[PDB]
RNA sequence: GCUAAACCUAGCCCCAAACCCACUCCACCUUACUACCAGACAACCUUAGCCAAACCAUUUACCCAAAUAAAGUAUAGGCGAUAG
RNA sequence: CUAAGAACAGCUAAAAGAGCACACCCGUCUAUGUAGCAAAAUAGUGGGAAGAUUUAUAGGUAGAGGCGACAAACCUACCGAGC
RNA sequence: CACACCCAAUUGGACCAAUCUAUCACCCUAUAGAAGAACUAAUGUUAGUAUAAGUAACAUGAAAACAUUCUCCUCCGCAUAAGCCUGCGUCAGAUUAAAACACUGAACUGACAAUUAACAGCCCAAUAUCUACAAUCAACCAACAAGUCAUUAUUACCCUCACUGUCAACCCAACACAGGCAUGCUCAUAAGGAAAGGUUAAAAAAAGUAAAAGGAACUCGGCAAAUCUUACCCCGCCUGUUUACCAAAAACAUCACCUCUAGCAUCACCAGUAUUAGAGGCACCGCCUGCUGGCUCCACGAGGGUUCAGCUGUCUCUUACUUUUAACCAGUG
């Protein structure tokens, strides 16, 4: 089926500007209570999540390095260590994972 | 009609639904967090709290070795199961796994999720927090909570 | 690239009409545009109002104050031959006292019943800032003003505009000029009402001081006509009954304001300045 | 359909003009002072004493 | 090409008097072929139309249109520019005047359909307009009551008069 | 205000005049542009048709060496169209 | 059509223009597709598959014609006469 | 008050835009001359941009330290031949559309780098003179269609390893096209790959799976699907051949039969000679017949009809689920 007459731009502004088709405010932005950035209420902070990220994946590669290889998953608990500390009453019988690094300040010792 | 259809369609089919889980699932005990569209981490989530109550059963019970055997692709995450994850979560009965929203991936603005197993050694998420107990509101319905109890003694 | 000269010039002429309108130029004097002539614009000014000016006492009637206090300064900045010009305060200040008293002779005959407030009001309207600029702008009398200012301020044209009287005044005598004020002061209300120049509060309160003096009983308010009492469109006719004898009738949306209308309709009659009035004789004297 | 837009300037040197030219640059005021002058600490209050 | 929208930057007013309100900061700072549609960088330009300068942001910031990056890496830049050379003293003090886009330069290829047959298929690529003026935003138009309705139209019916005669 | 819109040359046309070009080295008729072996191979011969004749079948103008004139004349021709 | 080459599992059978059945060749039926992946394809189902078979290479026959197990087929994606 | 101022074709007038030229004119005009001399319309030509429409359609397996690993597919892969001719090697780039993406962005631009002969190709002194006996494991046996491979004598001659091909994700189809594409190996891989951008799980549409009881009652027709199934008639002997792109047949060809023509050589027939050759008809065989005609019949058929039994969603009477599509979000368009 093709049409029968143009659609002139007048009938097309109704249908292209018309308030289904324009985009809708969003009323859930809200500011970072840690860093400041925006955000919104059911989601995660993107900038607080891209930090725990970058610090996720220099703490997978120091294990990278201690299995050696692949298929060579630990069967202890693992523990994440900085410069400056020492392994902890409760953390005896499990990987030690070392960082040259301080320890970051919302990355609280469990 | 779907009505009362709990499973999603997932994958080229049931079957290939199944892989698409178990490789989640997976990638889910070996690294104890990882990122994957919203949709597939909450069809995966039931899987994975169920895995750890086979974990519970012990590496004795035959039942328990089989559905280890299937959902993790990798054997040497198998041994990790009922060594690591099950006897951490010895003093619960659920609530093993978190799964929060995070800003959808810029390569087709997918609905992303991000699903941890409790207790890792990963650095902690930023969770949502609720306001302070020192709040204005949250002051106001303490004074009346404390009316009430002390009303309610004499 | 097409040969041809004259599709490429009337072109141009067609955008610089529209260059105007996109970005209209600020307004200038009629003296600064070419083909003006003071001597020659003058002459004329006198021929077209058919009367009998002098030339040497209309050229001090355009020259206002302000205009020769900057004319003195230009020549401090170039250091440069006196000028005696003479404003026009001496012929605004006859003409205008000349005026006032002819509107007042004009209206007071027309109208013995009018008070002396009301006809104060309607020769400070005749007299007025907004009806002698009116009147000025269309006899070519801001073209021929020398301002310092342009376009000229209404202040300054009413002034320059009764210099003219006061030039005429002098030349032609009183008669003479008094036909001037009745055939361009006048005709500015014919359709207007008394109230439209004369703006009153309160008429019902003017209307009882006015019957007192009459030795006629306070009029008594009722309703003549009533129609859509109830709705948001009413129409109420109020009469003014003086010993049950009706003077006025007004109409209005509502009560309060027909009975104020009917008290204007009711001051109209008794000032003689109705609709139904005769109109002003322009006949010439006999 | 084979038209492209016509995107092919390239950025390059401006400090110095082609080499193994006879003309050079001609330059009407030096870059700096030949000798920096430090004005004595105080002579502020020396512009009262003009004497 | 016409590129009038970089020299409205550069027209200089002359010294208000003391007397004179302040005049409001216009900037005027635009993006050109951007490799967009403009049809669907209007909503985006609709969208933040009238907006202040942190709304706009927040709300193109979790949008998850294309040309949203692009025009808020525009507003960033022309929020800059007013504080660095418009002599502007608060950066969030700006609003969106006007937001628009425009037409690009598009090239032409050839789409290949069945049966021999073709397409003439367009890169198609947009410009987008932003203006930013200092101060808030004004307040919407409240909508029209009753009372405003009411008082328009007994205007009307005072207003008409006995055609057709004298 | 975007897309755009505007521009004056490049060169060309028709005449006059005068008769034009092609070896720097190397390669080029074999599968051209390929350094280097018994070949015998050799060119020349009415144009037709469309079209017009309201079909078509005889026929139907095509610079042949001086512009003009004789003259569209003598002649030719289904004595038709037309040719001359 | 000429020159000189190549290919055809397994099984039943027999020295077969034999049977079943891959590679391969063909295109019966149905459906999808109809500016399509495709100016004729796809999926399944089918006919042949040691022979008048299939196929690579080079050469020949040219439009008042060629070639043709005659379908007025084909002769470079409009052949009752190619471009 | 004014008054030439409401017909097709055609005909008669009076004016006239722009342009060039002669002479004027000098904010664009005058009088004349001349002519590529005036476009709301030819499915007009070219170019720009709308409409359909932000629609149809297109695309990337998962996690991750981006080391790697997992899931799945493999009817593919590797090499040569042919073709193509630097066409995912490095580096840099104001870079930036390959039908999405892209910073290292890269199948774009520029520069730089490269494929090394043993393989393959490019061969040979003359003159005479030689060469009946296949192949198939070649030995049996058995053939016809009769075949794919050889020298000697004399003379001349004893210098030596050049030249060219060598890459790739590749070619022919207007495209990075579900097509076309010779041979050697691998016959499931030791090689090569990715059907899902995300979401939702409406209709309609496509493919697939399952189904009570019935089992063709559906329908032009048991088409499709399921099952693995009998008996015939018509036509054509059979294998084979044809309308490339709507007809695969009952049509053509076909052994066999029959008719007609020809007594001969140096380019077809033929290096042949009436048991031959050519031009044709018919379509084996068998029976019957005239002096050419009619039946029967073996197998055979993606030919055209009919039928038993079975089978089944074809139907009574539809339903459920899965996948694609779909709808929504993002990119391209
Ligand atoms: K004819
Ligand atoms: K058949
Ligand atoms: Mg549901
Ligand atoms: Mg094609
Ligand atoms: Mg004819
Ligand atoms: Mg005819
Ligand atoms: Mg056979
Ligand atoms: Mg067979
Ligand atoms: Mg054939
Ligand atoms: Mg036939
Ligand atoms: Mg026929
Ligand atoms: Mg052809
Ligand atoms: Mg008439
Ligand atoms: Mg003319
Ligand atoms: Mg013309
Ligand atoms: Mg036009
Ligand atoms: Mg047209
Ligand atoms: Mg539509
Ligand atoms: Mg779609
Ligand atoms: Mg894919
Ligand atoms: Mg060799
Ligand atoms: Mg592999
Ligand atoms: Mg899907
Ligand atoms: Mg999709
Ligand atoms: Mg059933
Ligand atoms: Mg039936
Ligand atoms: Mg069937
Ligand atoms: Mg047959
Ligand atoms: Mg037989
Ligand atoms: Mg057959
Ligand atoms: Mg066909
Ligand atoms: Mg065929
Ligand atoms: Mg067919
Ligand atoms: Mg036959
Ligand atoms: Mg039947
Ligand atoms: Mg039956
Ligand atoms: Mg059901
Ligand atoms: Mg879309
Ligand atoms: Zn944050």
């Amino acid at each position: 089926a093709a049409p029968k007459n143009r659609r002139t731009i007048e009938v097309n502004r109704c249908r292209r500007r018309n308030p289904q088709k324009l985009i809708k405010v969003k009323n859930n932005i809200d500011v970072c209570p840690e860093c400041g950035h925006l955000k919104q209420k059911h989601v995660l902070c993107a900038y607080c999540y891209e930090k725990v990220c970058k610090e996720t994946a220099e703490i997978r590669r120091q294990i990278g390095k201690q299995e050696g290889g692949p298929f060579k998953a630990p069967t202890i608990e693992t523990v994440v260590l900085y410069t400056g500390e020492t392994p902890s009453e409760q953390d005896q019988g499990k990987r030690i994972i070392e960082r040259d690094r301080k320890r970051p300040s919302w990355f609280t010792q469990n | 009609i779907s009505h009362g259809r709990v499973f999603r369609r997932m994958g080229l089919g049931p079957e290939s639904r199944i892989h698409l889980l178990r490789n989640l699932l997976t990638g889910l005990v070996r690294h104890e967090r990882i990122e994957a569209p919203w949709a597939r981490v909450d069809e995966m989530r039931g899987y994975a709290e169920k895995l750890i109550d086979y974990g519970k059963l012990g590496d004795t019970n035959e039942r328990a070795m089989r559905m280890a055997d299937f959902w993790l692709t990798e054997k040497d995450l198998i041994p990790k199961l009922f060594q690591v994850l099950a006897p951490r979560y010895k003093d619960q009965t659920g609530g093993y796994t978190r799964m929060l929203q995070i800003p959808n991936r810029s390569l087709d603005r997918a609905k992303m999720a991000v699903i941890e197993y409790k207790g890792n050694c990963l650095p902690p998420l930023p969770l949502p927090r609720r306001d302070s107990h020192l709040t204005l509101l949250n002051q106001l319905l303490q004074g009346l909570r404390q009316d009430l109890r002390q009303s309610q003694e004499a | 690239v097409k040969k041809g000269f004259r599709a490429a010039f009337r072109f141009q002429k067609e955008l610089e009409r529209q260059r105007l309108l996109r970005c209209p130029p600020p307004p200038v004097r009629r003296s600064e545009k070419p083909n003006w002539d003071y001597h020659a614009e003058i002459q004329a000014f006198g021929h077209r109002l058919q009367e009998n000016f002098s030339l040497d006492l209309l050229k001090t009637a355009f020259v206002n104050s302000c205009y020769i206090k900057s004319e003195e300064a230009k020549r401090q900045q170039l250091g440069i031959v006196l000028l005696n010009l003479k404003s026009n305060q001496e012929l605004s200040e006859q003409g205008t006292s000349f005026s006032q008293t002819c509107l007042t002779q004009f209206l007071e005959d027309e109208y013995p019943d009018m008070p002396t407030e009301g006809i104060k009001n309607l020769v400070d309207f005749l007299t007025g800032e907004e009806v002698v600029c009116h009147v000025a702008r269309n006899l070519a009398v801001e073209q021929l003003t020398l301002s310092e200012e342009f376009p000229v301020p209404p202040a300054v044209l009413q002034q320059t505009f009764f210099a003219v009287i006061g030039a005429l005044l002098q030349s032609s005598g009183p008669e003479r000029t008094a036909l001037f004020i009745r055939d361009f002061l006048i005709t500015q209300m014919t359709g207007k009402e008394l109230f439209e120049m004369w703006k009153i509060i309160n008429p019902m309160g003017l209307l009882v001081e006015e019957l007192k003096k009459r030795n006629v009983s306070a009029p008594e308010s009722r309703l003549t006509r009533q129609s859509g009492g109830t709705t948001a469109l009413p129409l109420y006719f109020v009469g003014l009954y003086c010993d049950k004898k009706l003077i006025a009738e007004g109409p209005g949306e509502t009560v309060l304001v027909a009975e104020e209308e009917a008290a204007r309709v009711a001051l109209r009659k008794l000032y003689g300045f109705t609709e139904n009035r005769r109109p002003w004789n322009y006949s010439k004297p006999k | 359909t084979e038209k492209e837009f016509m995107q092919h300037a390239r950025k390059a040197g401006l400090v110095i003009p082609p080499e193994k030219s006879d003309r050079s640059i001609h330059l009407a005021c030096t870059a700096g002072i030949f000798d920096a002058y430090v004005p004595p600490e105080g002579d502020a209050r020396i512009s009262s004493l003009s004497k | 090409i016409s590129r009038k929208w970089e020299k409205k930057n550069k027209i200089v007013y002359p010294p208000q008097l003391p007397g004179e309100p302040r005049r409001p900061a216009e900037i005027y700072h635009c993006r050109r072929q951007i490799k967009y549609s403009k049809d669907k960088m209007w909503y985006l330009a609709k969208l933040i139309r009238g907006m202040s300068i942190d709304q706009a942001l927040a709300q193109l910031e979790f949008n998850d249109k294309k040309g949203a990056k692009i025009i808020k890496e525009v507003l960033l830049e022309a929020q800059d520019m007013a504080v660095r050379d418009h002599n502007v003293e608060f950066r969030s003090n700006l609003y969106i005047a006007e937001s628009t886009s425009g037409r690009g330069q598009c090239l032409k290829r050839i789409r290949y359909h069945g049966r021999g047959r073709f397409g003439i298929m367009e890169k198609v690529y947009c410009h987008y307009f932003v203006k930013l003026v200092e101060g808030p935003p004004p307040p919407p138009e409240p909508p029209k009551t009753a009372v405003a309705h009411a008082k328009e139209y007994i205007q009307q019916l005072r207003s008409r008069t006995i055609v057709h005669t004298l």
